[PDB]
RNA sequence: GGAAUACUGCCAGCUGGGACUGAGGACUGCGACGUAAGUCAAGGAUGCUGGCAUAAUGGUUAUAUGCCGCCCGUCUUGAAACACGGACCAAGGAGUCUAACGUCUAUGCGAGUGUUUGGGUGUAAAACCCAUACGCGUAAUGAAAGUGAACGUAGGUUGGGGCCUCGCAAGAGGUGCACAAUCGACCGAUCCUGAUGUCUUCGGAUGGAUUUGAGUAAGAGCAUAGCUGUUGGGACCCGAAAG
RNA sequence: AAAUAUGUAAGAAGUCCUUGUUACUUAAUUGAACGUGGACAUUUGAAUGAAGAGCUUUUAGUGGGCCAUUUUUGGUAAGC
């Protein structure tokens, strides 16, 4: 016998693999395998774990992050890389001129970035251009951002919106949310 | 480009520097050890001749192995057994003796079997169940080339150095025996002397200090 | 599809994944919203709180024509125009040919200034505007006009 | 594939420790000590065979 | 019934001392508690107000908030399988301040003037603390001390 | 019919299974439960600062 | 009945609505007869619109 | 006085007998013996020989012998129970479908999304094509009348993967998406303060406040499908006394 | 007044030097809190081990327990 200090046989939770099975996907997470296993350069290893992810681990970047994110000093020229789809956004009046490698473009996000002058790029166009990823600049979407995590932590002084299917007056505004009426929460 | 003649050539001659080092650091240490001993046998000599007594230093590495099955054991204990790597039984892991390691000791007197290891035993161990820890890998020791890439950031190059770190307990001791797999030994051959092992060593049992009979057994063991 | 169900992974278990103390029974703890004052209590207070009682004032006959205003916001305001011509609009920026958008036939009631419209002038006509939508509106140059 | 044993396996034993054939060729396993003839005190004698 | 108040099975604890009754003296008054420091919760059973509860008697705080007469204090608490904070209220007649942390701070403060004049010299500082070690050899001489011998004793009834 | 009243049996391993974690410490705790005088202060302060500084890396 | 932290559902199953169930199973026979019925009509006033 | 011997310990001292194992399958490594060629017990067995070439080994099966083996299912702290069901065999025989949902996942499109109420068409319940609406989302907050989201590189500080610069490297500096903690700003409610003015009682600028919101702060949603979980439904199947 | 159990601490989120903000505080640049610049790096501050560390969502079963050593209450006691 052994006095086992962990549990035996588990899983390291870590999802390799992805669950999708579209081909092109698969091409493409069979590319940057083979980067990440020869090149010894970070920037592959990270593109290759989110090549990985599921859709809610992989939010829309918008062309608005994009321009945000090349305002920094000294990013202008570098390689925009979402690993996820770009969708765009009209609440930015001007754009760059830059490139940006992509999983998926919106029609509006491509025609914007073309209309600006920059280009889109599939990933392993990016992969032939900065093969150990060359002045990139990987940008993630808001991952606490969707509907689905304010109620995550319901609870009393939480402030973690209540699951509920009709909003208004009379639903769930009454005993337990006001002091005249008990208590407050 | 022939490749299979020259960098063979460089690659041998880096290996007799690589063994004359050795060579010459055994013949050191080899040489150190019987000073050592040899010292502290004329220095009871002369206490004796001067009507003194010659009260010889404390030990400073005990040898610790696990004598007790997994089952019903106390909290306290079994995660001092644990701290210890004594996850096994019939696992013995070299501790060096400070205030701390004692209280631990007394903490799980009942399921151990512990001592004061001499030399001989010290290299039998390394030399016949010698596995590092690489990677978190238990490999067999069998050649140098793993101990010069795992342990010679500090000084150690052989398993003769690995030796001489864990007996003399040096200033890289926690470095060399967190590098030494714990040892996995077998049942002693001639049995364990007593009918009965779970009482202590000056009862007529098993566990505890037996100070220097630790050698018997774990040869026995081995 | 049932071949992936878990009745079928639980053919030749006793008790199909319910257990043999606790047993599936018909309805051990009442029907729908039972108890929700007694046994079910801590579940409605930490997860539901405000459930129980009553607000504020009725209104009856309520009509929910009467409160139509769908609400616009300045930074999607430009939207409106089509995009063939908002480049011309926008590098043209003058008075004497400022775009009029109707924001009415766009379907919108009122016109809130969320923020950073350019700086060209425009004529926007609605039912009703935020203070600062037209503070920004009148600051880019263009004008609100009012229709019904 | 295959843990051989040193302390057997004279091989792998000179493969692990050059030292151990000039420990061999020099016999240090059977080192004869000098001789000295030095001699405990009365007072240790009397203590040692005190009642 | 059973009988859970907020002083139940406080007796002994919030009892005073042996022939130290009556007022308190004024340096308890006088001592200054900043934000941060580190403070030890020992009820005083005289003063009644601003009192710490029997759970938070010999516990040991941060201090994250001052004012007139009292001092916040945050304590972690161990409930169920973790632990949550607590924000304590107490008057400064039940807080004293901690004298491990200024003997911690000693210790740096003779640790920093030794490095500091071993950096001049480089004579391999040796600033960790270690355990007691195992004690060297040394030569006991019997000049005036010829050693005694001792017997167990007897049975006696000693009544 | 009578019943076990209570026991703590079995509750120290419960909670050590994946148990006694230490709570996660971080720079600047909340100041909730601070002097409301002090913290109008600290605000007015910080704005103050806030001025300076940008005066200052213009 | 009322278990985790769920949205509380009006499902409205409490009368016999088992007899009350219309599936729309007719909806491209219904689209046929409709088309007919067009035809025929436009032939009946065979100028008109 | 000079030895011996016991006991305990060490040898990288020598040597005899017995048993179990032979994984791997070109070479590569570390060594040893030799001036060398080379050889070797050095990253896992080869060499030599015999008998048989068949029911002989072996498999299956019946039996014998040695040792072991209580009746299954179930409720239960506890079943072989002197607890309950079960004489036997075949066939049938129990977590389903639907309305609305939660989390997660896959897919399409994406500030939008949803063709299928309907219309067009058809090789005719299919497939193909489509207008206006409508639903959900893109705005919240108040009981309501109502009001309605940028001081600022859409803020500061701390930490942050990745990238950029210097460096042989170690490291140092720059920028830092997501995310975490914290202090602020903005919108609504509450409590104040109450400017220019005026149908002199209307208007509500400006500045605040241990208050408060399921908010803002360069959108993420919508649709279809799947497991699991929820509620109403006969609702896993069979079972009352009753009304 | 123990033994056994029990709170905290053992650094870089540290220590020291210098000096900006405020509507708080002080007789008062007095202080408080938050801030700008500089110095102290692998023995960076006891031991031992780390088998990865941290974080989140969702859901099953369970909510009759019993036994042993030691502590211990009621009871003459009990397989209470
Ligand atoms: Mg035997
Ligand atoms: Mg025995
Ligand atoms: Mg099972
Ligand atoms: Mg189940
Ligand atoms: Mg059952
Ligand atoms: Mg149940
Ligand atoms: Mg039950
Ligand atoms: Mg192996
Ligand atoms: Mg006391
Ligand atoms: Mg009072
Ligand atoms: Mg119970
Ligand atoms: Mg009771
Ligand atoms: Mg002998
Ligand atoms: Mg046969
Ligand atoms: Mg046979
Ligand atoms: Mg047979
Ligand atoms: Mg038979
Ligand atoms: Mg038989
Ligand atoms: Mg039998
Ligand atoms: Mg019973
Ligand atoms: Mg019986
Ligand atoms: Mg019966
Ligand atoms: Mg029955
Ligand atoms: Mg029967
Ligand atoms: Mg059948
Ligand atoms: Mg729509
Ligand atoms: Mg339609
Ligand atoms: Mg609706
Ligand atoms: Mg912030
Ligand atoms: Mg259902
Ligand atoms: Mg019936
Ligand atoms: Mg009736
Ligand atoms: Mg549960
Ligand atoms: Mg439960």
């Amino acid at each position: 016998g052994i006095d086992h200090t962990s549990k035996q046989h588990k899983r390291s939770g870590h999802r390799t693999a992805p669950k999708s099975d579209n081909v092109y996907l698969k091409l493409l997470v069979k590319l940057y395998t083979f980067l990440a296993r020869r090149t010894d350069a970070p920037f592959n290893k990270v593109v290759l774990k989110a090549l990985f992810l599921s859709k809610i681990n992989r939010p829309p970047v918008s062309v608005s992050r994009i321009a945000r994110a090349l305002k920094q000093e000294g990013a202008a020229n570098k390689t925009v890389v979402v690993v996820g789809t770009v969708t765009d956004d009209a609440r930015i009046f001007e754009f760059p001129k830059t490139t940006v490698a992509a999983l998926r473009f919106t029609a509006g996000a491509r025609a914007k970035i073309v209309k600006a002058g920059g280009e889109c790029i599939t990933l392993d166009q990016l992969a032939v251009r900065a093969p150990k990823g060359q002045n990139t600049l990987i940008l993630r979407g808001p991952r606490n951002s969707r509907e689905a995590v304010r109620h995550f932590g319901m609870g009393p002084h939480k402030g973690k919106a209540p699951r509920i299917l009709s909003t208004g007056r009379k639903f769930e505004r009454a005993r337990g949310r006001r002091r005249s009426k008990g208590f407050k929460v | 480009a022939e490749q299979v003649a020259a960098e063979r050539a460089a690659r041998k001659a880096a290996n007799k520097e690589k063994r004359a080092i050795i060579l010459e650091r055994n013949a050191a240490y080899q040489k150190e050890y019987e000073t050592a001993e040899r010292n502290i046998i004329q220095a009871k000599r002369d206490a004796k001749a001067a009507g003194s007594y010659y009260v010889e230093a404390q030990h400073k590495l005990v040898f610790v192995v696990r004598i007790k099955g997994i089952n019903k054991i106390p909290p306290k204990p079994r995660k001092v057994l644990q701290l210890l790597r004594l996850t096994r039984i019939n696992s013995g892991t070299f501790v060096k003796v400070t205030k701390a390691t004692l209280e631990l000791l007394k903490l799980i007197e009942p399921y151990v079997a512990y001592g004061y290891p001499s030399y001989s035993t010290i290299r039998q161990l390394v030399y016949k169940r010698g596995f590092g820890k690489i990677n978190k890998q238990r490999v067999p020791l069998s050649d140098n080339a793993i101990i010069e890439a795992n342990l010679g950031k500090y000084g150690i190059l052989s398993i003769d150095d690995l030796i001489h770190e864990i007996i003399t307990v040096g200033p890289h001791f926690k470095q060399a025996n967190n590098f030494l797999w714990p040892f996995k030994l077998s049942n002693p051959s001639g049995g364990w002397g007593v009918p009965r092992k779970f009482k202590h060593f000056i009862q007529g049992g098993s566990f505890g200090n037996r100070e220097e009979f630790i050698n018997k057994l774990v040869k026995s063991m081995n | 599809p049932s071949r992936f169900t878990k009745t079928r992974k639980h053919r030749g278990h006793v008790s199909a994944g319910k257990g043999r103390i606790g047993k599936h029974r018909k309805h051990p703890g009442g029907r729908g919203m039972a108890g929700g004052q007694h046994h079910h209590r801590i579940n409605m207070d930490k997860y539901h709180p405000g459930y129980f009682g009553k607000v504020g004032m009725r209104y009856f006959h309520k009509q929910q024509a009467h409160f139509w205003k769908p609400v616009l916001n300045l930074d999607k305001l430009w939207t409106l125009i089509p995009e063939d011509k908002r480049d011309q609009y926008l590098k043209s920026a003058s008075k004497e040919t400022a775009p009029v958008i109707d924001t009415l036939a766009a379907g919108y009631g009122k016109i809130l200034g969320k923020g950073r419209i350019p700086n060209v002038p425009v004529i926007v006509k609605a039912r009703f505007v935020s203070k600062l939508a037209e503070e920004k509106i009148r600051a880019a140059g263009g004008v609100v006009e009012l229709i019904a | 594939v295959l843990k051989k044993n040193p302390l057997k396996n004279k091989q792998v034993l000179l493969r692990l420790n050059p030292y151990a054939k000039v420990f061999a060729a020099e016999k240090l396993g059977s080192k004869k000590a000098e001789k000295t003839g030095t001699k405990p005190a009365a007072v240790f004698t009397e203590t040692l065979k005190h009642d | 019934g059973k009988s859970h108040g907020y002083r139940s099975r406080t007796r002994y604890m919030f009892q005073r001392d042996f022939r130290k009754h009556g007022a308190v003296h004024l340096s308890t008054y006088l001592k200054v508690y900043k934000v941060g420091d580190i403070v030890d919760i020992k009820a005083n059973g005289s003063i009644q107000k601003g009192m710490p509860h029997k759970f938070y008697q010999g516990k040991t705080g941060v201090v994250y908030n001052v004012t007139k007469s009292s001092v916040g204090v945050i304590i972690n608490k161990m409930v169920g399988n973790r632990y949550l904070e607590k924000r304590l209220n107490l008057r400064v007649e039940h807080i004293k301040h901690s004298k491990c942390r200024q003997e911690f701070l000693e210790r740096v403060k003779a640790n920093a003037a030794k490095r500091a004049e071993a950096k001049a010299q480089g004579v391999a500082v040796q600033l960790k603390r270690q355990p007691a070690q195992p004690r060297e050899s040394r030569i006991v001489s019997t000049e005036g001390n010829v050693p005694q011998t001792l017997a167990p004793v007897p049975y006696e009834t000693f009544i | 019919a009578k019943s076990k009243n209570h026991t703590a049996h079995n509750q120290t391993r419960k909670a050590h299974r994946n148990g006694i974690k230490k709570p996660k410490t971080y720079k600047y705790p909340s100041l909730k439960g601070v002097d409301p005088k002090f913290r109008r202060n600290h605000k007015h302060a910080l704005h103050g600062t806030a001025k300076a500084l940008a005066a200052a890396k213009k | 009945a009322i278990s985790k932290n769920l949205p509380i559902l009006k499902n409205h199953f409490r009368k016999h609505w088992q007899e009350r169930v219309k599936v729309h199973f007719d909806q491209a026979g219904k689209k046929v007869s409709r088309r007919n019925a067009r035809a025929t009509r436009a032939a009946k006033i065979a100028p008109r619109p």
